[PDB]
């Protein structure tokens, strides 16, 4: 119902206030929440960084090797959630 | 009047308490809980009681129109809804049931589809009225579920597209959860006027009478938004029966008919059963749990018995 | 076994093509396309045709298993609704309670896996497009497409709930008289119930009508049966013989004790009324059919 947008060796993701916000790759990247609480897949630890930006409107994801398509992931009713996928953009390194 | 039941497997049966298909028929004798659900409720003489009423299309179903987006202390977005008779009519809450008719009859998270078409056209929209329809999330054991009242709310993941003032359905779909913050009970009645007064106009608890005997419930499994689970709601007899029995009106003859579950390939009597007067079914078992019985099976009326009549075991 | 109707208020009726309550009775003589749906069919003497079955959560149902991902679009082998793989050869046009006309059908999609022991579930929101050529449930295979991207399990116990139409705007193709081709571009249509018509000038056929939802856009669409559901359940119960051509029917106001009009109900399971307008019959709430006789094709009946 929303519509999320992302961005080859700073990606933005844009809707049409989320509870969680997430980066993707083809498995879990990198993840951040409203309470600003982060979290990161073990092959990433330390080289990646997720950030939320409220106010330019965005979830940044810094990356800082050839082992690396990358999607936004954004709602909870009660304790049931739905998520809301962008359609993506490649990365190759 | 004679009384009869009509001639369907359990294969062309649908709940009373959920618009689900009959899957298998349950017993649980461990049961601690009072059963007395709302909805599939009816006497073997066809008198409707509770909140039920004769439509598939109504089991936990509301009608009525958006008032205005409210806050609560839970996650998403939430909206107020004044509710109606399903028919349209206004609902007059003196009057003598416990909701409006279809209201849900337990407590869980109830998710379906809310649907708005307008009333009115915009001009430079067209001539034609405007539609939305969203996911939605009742929780009828919240203080907030006062359908009694005349309204009651519920809570989207859409955040904005819900219109005020505008004819609203809610269509029943399944739960949203059966996690331990999500209260599914099929047991516990709602407080169908909020958590400050009590429930009126009750159809009664039902249990054998005759030691020995348990309640025989027809099972569906529900669908889930989400989550872990397999969910079942359990009714006293299905909608089939509660249509028939309304139809026919025929005299109960005694408290107790005497029914068999019969297989009419062979013609013999696979089990028999007690349908007791207020329209809820015993039997002498010894197991818990589903019923192994033959897809093309089906309850027959045998005669009218009293309370002392000894069932076979099954 | 003397025939008989249930005594039923259109407040206490739903419709065969569609999970909805009947809201009115209908009239549109002009109709220029062939009336000939599959749910909702059921002669007098209790016979179901087409892709009619009993259960009211059958109508517009599917159940099946997800293959592969193909908006995001998906193709799911469905079986007979009891579960049963369904057979091809079956002389049915398609698994009973297929979807009987063109359009965006609009309901849930939810799954249950087979494998603390206790199986994950998910549901989303999906549309059923019944004029795509991928459309093929008589041969054991449809589309659908989802908003969500990714969440949907192959091979895990599916069901889709109907809630009403995506769209009826021009892309959509809303008809309600068009039968999906239920096997594609492949085959022809087999084993349909036949059309119905008028036979006898002056008259016209009489629907049951609902209006079903829409997800968004701009509409009032309506989806008319020629039988309400619980007449089809109980003609199937009551499998009295048919004694002649039509059972001549009187739509009754019990609290002034007047018949408001008569109709013919025709052995195929189908009304005829002498009206040559369109547009709703303006009935009192409580009004109800009642038989009256046997008569056959010749009655000519008073206008309505």
């Amino acid at each position: 119902q929303v519509q999320l947008q992302e961005s080859l060796v700073r990606l933005s993701c844009a809707a049409s206030s989320m509870h969680v916000v997430g980066w993707y790759r083809q498995e879990l990247v990198a993840s951040i929440t409203d309470d600003g609480s982060t979290d990161y897949v073990d092959s990433v630890k330390g080289r990646f960084t997720i950030s939320r930006d409220i106010a330019e409107n965005t979830v940044y994801l810094q990356m800082n090797n050839p082992e690396d398509v990358y999607y936004c992931k954004g709602i909870v009713v009660f304790t049931t959630p739905m998520h809301y996928w962008g359609k993506g953009t490649q990365v190759t390194v | 009047k004679p009384f009869t039941l009509p001639i369907l497997t359990l294969g062309e049966l649908t709940n009373s308490r959920f618009p689900l298909p009959i899957d298998v028929l349950y017993t649980n004798p461990n049961e601690s809980a009072i059963v007395q659900c709302q909805n599939g409720r009816c006497t073997l003489d066809g008198e409707l009681q509770g909140t039920t009423q004769l439509l598939p299309t109504g089991i936990c179903a509301f009608r009525g129109k958006v008032t205005q987006q409210v806050q609560d202390e839970h996650r998403g977005t939430h909206w107020n809804m004044t509710v109606t008779n399903l028919n349209g009519t206004p609902f007059d809450p003196t009057e003598d049931v416990p909701a409006p008719l279809g209201t849900p009859d337990f407590s869980g998270q109830i998710y379906g589809v809310i649907s708005q078409r307008n009333t009115n056209t915009v001009p430079g929209e067209g001539n034609l009225p405007a539609n939305r329809a969203h996911e939605a999330v009742i929780a009828t054991y919240s203080p907030k579920f006062t359908p009694k009242l005349g309204n009651i709310q519920f809570s989207t993941w859409e955040t904005q597209d819900v219109s005020s003032g505008q004819p609203t359905k809610f269509t029943p779909v399944g739960l949203a959860s059966v996690d331990a913050n999500s209260h599914f009970d099929q047991w516990t009645l709602p407080s169908y006027s909020g958590a400050l007064t009590l429930n009126m106009n009750l159809a009664p608890s039902v249990a054998p009478v005759f030691p020995g005997e348990c309640l025989l419930f027809f099972r569906s499994f529900i669908p889930l938004k989400g989550g872990y689970g397999n969910p079942a709601i359990d009714c006293l007899m299905p909608q089939e029966w509660v249509q028939h029995l309304y139809q026919e009106s025929a005299p109960s003859l005694s408290d107790v008919a005497l029914v068999r579950y019969v297989n009419p390939e062979t013609g013999r009597t696979l089990f028999e059963a007690k349908l007791h007067r207020n329209g809820f079914l015993t039997v002498a078992r010894n197991s818990a749990g589903p019923v192994v019985a033959p897809t093309n099976g089906y309850f027959r009326f045998d005669s009218w018995v009293n309370q002392f009549y000894t069932l076979a075991p099954m």
